[PDB]
């Protein structure tokens, strides 16, 4: 229980590397994101065991203060993303209970089972996509492979031809893939708002009996 | 001054159905919202380390984009 | 072992319901068809170390006293099912070295590394089909996985788009994966009884040195 | 009266292959078999829950079909 797919795959030099030479930059200089005490944030807020619903994002944000270890979501008062701003567009239509927010916080969702992953973990400020060759994949690759290998019935929400396909072929039957365009405003239009993925999402939780999401965010301390 | 927000990675192909024209690499939307106007600012360019401008998209409070090759 | 990942499996919510379902119908009133304490018997009769072959078969047989377990495999008196009996026809021209029992009985067939697995392991007295929304085909599905994983060299019979092609993509190199259509009367001889599964099995079986099988019946 | 010994499930082209219609979803082929006139009498049916009767064929001892839609 992620002492699974994290009790080996540590130990391997892929990821062995991919940490230090990620160390090293932070004291070489370069301020690099997720403080490595966030990091591991989605492991942290959300078990291998209790992920009901399984979201792809990117890199972190690569702006100051944003990022903190999950994907999409970004401190209690930072601007919402516009991406994440979308994904509230579709809520606010799609799921009836609903309202929104006031800031784009969601470790709520991810302390009810929603696994918020990046396939990328760290990125350099300013620079985007910037940390892609290290190593960040082929981990985050591993931990898929897990969750589509130990569990039944996972909700895999994949937005964009990145993480849908690309990175994401799950037993189609052991697993509900729900496929959609990227929030991204230069996409939601023409042709991904009019897709009931929280909703649907939801639907088949009641109906495999397991208590559903509550999809509105909060703001703890 | 415009702060791009985030940055997203696509394919020539999800580009193209958007842009009307193809990309020939991976692209990178940066977006840089607009509270105020209600306007979407985005920048696509090639993928790291170049950042090479391919193209500037503009959309409004209802997803109209006016679009402008770099 | 089988306690090679159906010991996780086993846990797994969806493997719990699917018991529990299966008994609360039992104790609410309906008579669902292998008695728990038989259930599991391919399993049993052959282990996955054991696995020379593997015959996929779809849900038990819904009447009285004929399914015990294994899939069409009927216990010592009841009549030979149309399909079982097509089997034999094949089976009494395809290897010359036998003739043909005096029941369905094939546990034999099982000690013999043959894993007869059903697609979905319960039915309801009467309405075939009817337990198929449970759990058993995810289960199931597993369980053809691991064979695929852990194992080399086996002979996948596969009759029937249903079982063949459907839930049956093995790695065709590892595996040897025979099809052909379903022995059911409404389907063995629009193009089924020709080939010759039984001793191809044996044939491939026999040509990495292993121990061939002998598809004659027996009584325990 | 009338024993049905077993119940195999088709699909639509398996289906249509015999019977040269094809049934617009999962068929049940229900068996019943005759040890003396050496007949098999096979009732085709929907899948679960409904079974609702598709085709209803009859075979003699070399396999000839008499196949009637219901």
């Amino acid at each position: 229980t992620w002492h699974d797919v994290l009790a080996e795959e540590k130990q391997q030099p892929y990821f062995l590397n991919t940490l230090q030479t990620v160390a090293s930059e932070r004291q070489s200089g370069v301020t690099i994101y997720p403080p490595q005490k966030d990091v591991f944030n989605a492991f942290r807020f959300t078990e291998l065991g209790d992920v009901k619903v399984v979201i792809l994002g990117q890199d972190p944000y690569h702006g100051p203060g944003q990022a903190h270890g999950l994907a999409f979501s970004v401190r209690p008062g930072i601007a919402i993303p516009p991406s994440l701003l979308n994904m509230y567009k579709e809520l606010e239509n799609t799921i009836p209970g609903f309202t929104r927010p006031n800031h784009g916080y969601l470790e709520s969702w991810a302390r009810q089972g929603v696994l918020l992953l990046n396939t990328v973990l760290t990125v350099r400020a300013g620079q985007a996509h910037s940390h892609a060759s290290l190593g960040w994949e082929t981990f985050t690759d591993k931990v898929i492979s897990l969750i589509n290998q130990h569990r039944e019935g996972v909700v895999f929400l994949l937005w964009g031809s990145h993480a849908q396909k690309k990175g994401a072929i799950i037993d189609k039957q052991r697993h509900h893939v729900l496929k959609a365009p990227h929030p991204s405003p230069l996409s939601a239009h023409r042709g991904f708002f009019g897709c009931n993925h929280f909703v649907l999402a939801n639907q088949w939780l009641e109906q495999r009996g397991e208590t559903p999401i509550d999809w509105m965010p909060v703001l703890p301390a | 001054q415009l702060v791009i927000q985030e940055s997203i990675l696509m394919l020539p192909e999800e580009v193209e159905e958007v842009i009307g024209n193809k990309p020939e690499s991976d692209i990178l939307v940066h977006t840089a919202y607009d509270e105020s106007t209600d306007e979407n600012v985005m920048l696509l360019t090639s993928d790291a380390p170049e950042y090479k401008p391919w193209a500037l998209v503009i959309q409004d409070s209802n997803g109209e984009n006016k679009i402008k090759m770099l």
